[PDB]
């Protein structure tokens, strides 16, 4: 028997054994997340420890089949993924040091407390204490206090840990034959051995920067309009040509500008579309919300929810005694077991969230026939892109009128369209410079282009230049402001939120095309279109079996990430923004700071 | 008026594993086949060669009842000319099979929260099964070229795998009890008519 034949047999045994152990860990994890007891934590850890130990042993066994002797690409895709980074390429000692560092940084972030001066007992966590201030408060000093105290007391703790975190992560990546840890992260988009669909790790940097250049005109006018509105609110705090202060952006970091809508709404007299009252008037419950979401996917040709989905999912808050983690999640336990965990309330937001989470389920069911190691999105940005487009169609006035939630007499004027698109841009467009700049900083730190004594100097130079955001207080190299975000301190790649944003509007434009939609892209609804559902399903069933470039081509007909559909979506706002900024300065100066 | 003991086969407390499928020879009795086909309790009732519609008007020398448990998605493998882990390694039907295949969902009996590991199936074998062949061997499968010495190891796997039926499984992974009826016709007494 050849090496490839032995790899096929080895993967055959791995799949069956992995599915059984993965189901046991997922079931134990589900029981805790819906029923929080001291016991359930132990069973979750016990099942999880067996699953992790099994993966470690199988990864070592997979290494004894060298990839150079395999020709079947599907076999090589499963084998390399199993070979992962290996079973701790580093030494045991360095693997133990890195593990403790990751746990300490996570503990500091989740337990970091900030206490108001003159009362060492009234202290606030980031959630919900500091997040509430950054999202609702209009007081300049209160927002500044929360912004600075979080970075000066929690970020300063993370600075020495993150420095050693970079060294150990690079050592693991370079011993895995990667240039650095950033190059290791970019490997999620790497494609080899497929003519016409290959993609290099370095090409991701090229494509992200090239697509971001076309985003700049849209973001610059969005930045100028937001600055003008904020300058009317804080006239003694904002220069008309300078960057936006970092603590006046809607959250702790300015990742999303969503909470700036109240101060930046174009037409504050035309209210939002809120069908929450209509849902309560018609006595809707959680099952009705998910029944309507199931109705939506069936209308496009996708299968209905399995019978175990309705019996085993938890679509409501359990009660007053039995506690559960209420973060909306879609669960793929394997063995045909698909569930949704959600403490659903009768609101418009939860109505759209159900469509988002059921979009994850439809993706999970579509590639269930694939081998175990290929049961995932085409790349890291595919899964959430699929989920996002479901809420796009479900939230349109066209869709809400067809299901009886929006009255037919209600008609939309162009002022409400500008209000809706502006709210979308604050969340979608606003995060793109933030996401790209943050990951570029980490890429350069891993690459070694930023010395240790210039981490914070470079961090705020790029914030001023790329994001147009200026720190309110000077920060020396004792600060670790990037680590004050969850993803940086908890070791998560961040470029996925940039690529996913461009993917979703590429998906929506292609599906709306197949649905023969007429008019602006933001008003489209793919409901009742089996042509759109079939086009999406051709990619969903692929899973990880094919290169993401080919999977993307199945939906949109293009092999690479493209930014044109994103600009097509926001074109009505971009035209409106340019007309608004005729009396305002467009762009920003990087030398102005609120601390002079 | 001896009635064929079909209740022993269909209503057994525990079924066999598919790799060790049971066979019950039925002889010298009266079989009312129309009761089974017109009961509306089976998800699968497909007959090959013979017709399930009122063909209890025929005599056969011997009738064999083969019973085992597989998951739902593998029921389609119990048919002539099929391929898969069950068909090639556990239970094989001939191309000219004359008989009926009967299956029904048994999630209420063969599933248990936490996993029911009583039912097994053969995952590896040197070659495919000849029709109506049974292999209950536990020899360690040699995937490579180094002898296994009768214990699991690198390229040396235990050939039998467990379903681990749990009640929360999907329909395709839920246990199904399968009964296969073989109708043999020799130049023989033909002792099983069953009006
Ligand atoms: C890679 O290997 C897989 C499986 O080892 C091949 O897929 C099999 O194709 C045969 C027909 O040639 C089918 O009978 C099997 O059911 C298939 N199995 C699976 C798991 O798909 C696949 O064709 C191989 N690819 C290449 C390019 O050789
Ligand atoms: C919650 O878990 C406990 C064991 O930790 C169990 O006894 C109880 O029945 C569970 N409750 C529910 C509603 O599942
Ligand atoms: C799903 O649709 C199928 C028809 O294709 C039907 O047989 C089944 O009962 C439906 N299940 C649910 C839960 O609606
Ligand atoms: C889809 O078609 C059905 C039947 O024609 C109709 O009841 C429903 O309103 C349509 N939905 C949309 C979103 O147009
Ligand atoms: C809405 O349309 C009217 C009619 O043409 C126009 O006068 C107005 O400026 C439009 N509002 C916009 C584009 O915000
Ligand atoms: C199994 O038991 C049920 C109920 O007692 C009966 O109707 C059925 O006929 C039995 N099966 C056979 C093969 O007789
Ligand atoms: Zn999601």
């Amino acid at each position: 028997s050849t090496i490839e034949e032995q790899a096929k047999t080895f993967l055959d045994k791995f799949n069956h054994e992995a599915e059984d152990l993965f189901y046991q860990s997922s079931l134990a994890s589900w029981n805790y997340n819906t029923n929080i007891t001291e016991e359930n934590v132990q069973n979750m850890n016990n099942a999880g420890d067996k699953w992790s130990a099994f993966l470690k042993e199988q990864s070592t066994l997979a290494q004894m089949y060298p990839l150079q002797e395999i020709q079947n690409l599907t076999v090589k895709l499963q084998l390399q993924a199993l070979q992962q980074n290996g079973s701790s390429v580093l030494s045991e000692d360095k693997s133990k040091r890195l593990n403790t560092i990751l746990n300490t940084m996570s503990t500091i972030y989740s337990t970091g407390k900030v206490c108001n001066p003159d009362n060492p007992q009234e202290c606030l966590l980031l959630e919900p204490g500091l997040n509430e201030i950054m999202a609702n408060s209009l007081d300049y000093n209160e927002r500044l206090w929360a912004w600075e105290s979080w970075r000066s007391e929690v970020g300063k703790q993370l600075r020495p840990l993150y420095e050693e975190y970079v060294v150990l992560k690079n050592e693991m990546a370079r011993a895995n034959h990667y240039e650095d840890y950033g190059d290791y992260w970019r490997g999620d988009y790497e494609v080899n051995g497929v003519d016409g669909y290959d993609y290099s790790r370095g090409q991701l940097i090229e494509d992200v920067e090239h697509t971001f250049e076309e985003i700049k005109p849209l973001y610059e006018h969005l930045h100028a309009y937001v600055r003008a509105k904020l300058m009317n609110a804080y006239p003694s705090y904002i220069s008309p040509i300078g960057c936006l202060p970092a603590h006046l952006l809607g959250d702790m970091w300015g990742r999303f500008w969503t909470n700036l809508y109240s101060l930046t709404v174009p037409f504050g007299q035309k209210p939002n579309i809120d069908v929450t009252d209509a849902m309560v008037d018609q006595a809707w419950d959680a099952q009705r919300i998910f029944k309507e979401a199931e109705k939506f996917f069936v209308s496009v040709g996708l299968p209905n929810m399995t019978q175990g989905f309705w019996e085993n999912s938890m679509l409501t808050d359990p009660g007053n005694v039995q506690k559960a983690v209420c973060h909306p999640t879609a669960w793929d336990l394997g063995k045909g077991d698909f569930r949704i965990l959600m403490c659903t309330k009768v609101t418009m937001d939860d109505f759209l969230t159900a469509h988002h989470e059921m979009g994850h389920i439809q993706y999970d069911m579509a590639y269930a026939a694939q081998p175990f190691l290929l049961r995932n999105g085409a790349n890291e940005g595919f899964h959430e892109a699929v989920g996002e487009i479901m809420s796009l169609s479900a939230a349109t006035p066209k869709h809400l009128k067809s299901i009886g939630l929006l009255s037919p007499d209600f008609q939309e004027d162009n002022e409400t369209e500008i209000n809706f698109l502006l709210k979308q841009a604050l969340t979608i467009v606003g995060t793109l410079p933030f996401t790209y700049m943050l990951e570029k900083w980490r890429w350069m730190v891993f690459k070694g282009e930023i010395p240790k004594d210039q981490w914070m100097k470079k961090w705020w130079e790029m914030k001023r230049e790329i994001v147009g955001v200026v720190e309110p207080v000077p920060h020396d190299e004792t600060y670790c402001d990037p680590a004050s975000l969850f993803h940086v301190s908890n070791d998560y790649s961040f470029i996925r939120y940039y690529t996913r944003t461009l993917y979703q509007f590429q998906f929506q434009e292609a599906l709306c095309q197949a649905a023969k939609h007429e008019g602006p892209l933001h008003k489209c609804d793919i409901s009742n279109s089996t042509e759109a559902g079939q086009k999406l399903f051709n990619m969903l069933r692929l899973g990880k079996s094919e290169p993401w470039t080919l999977a993307l081509e199945n939906v949109v007909g293009a092999k690479n990430m493209n930014v044109r559909p994103l600009l097509n979506y926001f074109e009505p706002l971009f035209t409106w923004l340019k007309d608004q900024n005729k009396n305002s300065f467009v762009g920003w100066s990087t030398d102005w700071s609120p601390y002079a | 008026t001896n009635l064929c003991p079909f209740g022993e086969v269909f209503n057994a407390t525990r079924f066999a594993s598919v790799y060790a499928w049971n066979r019950k020879r039925i002889s010298n009795c009266v079989a009312d086949y129309s009761v089974l086909y017109n009961s509306a309790s089976f998800s699968t009732f497909k007959c090959y060669g013979v017709s399930p519609t009122k063909l209890n008007d025929l005599c056969f020398t011997n009738v064999y009842a083969d019973s085992f448990v597989i998951r739902g998605d593998e029921v389609r493998q119990i048919a002539p000319g099929q391929t898969g882990t069950i068909a090639d390694y556990n239970y094989k039907l001939p191309d000219d099979f004359t008989g009926c295949v009967i299956a029904w969902n048994s999630n209420n009996l063969d599933s248990k929260v936490g996993g029911n590991y009583n039912y097994l199936y053969r995952l590896f074998r040197k070659s495919n099964l000849k029709p109506f062949e049974r292999d209950i061997s536990t020899e360690i499968y040699q995937a490579g070229s180094t002898p296994c010495n009768g214990v699991k190891g690198f390229n040396c796997y235990f050939p039998l795998q467990s379903y681990g039926f749990q009640p929360t499984y999907g329909v395709g992974y839920q246990p199904y009890r399968v009964v296969v009826l073989s109708f043999e016709l020799l130049h023989a007494p033909a002792t099983v008519c069953g009006p």
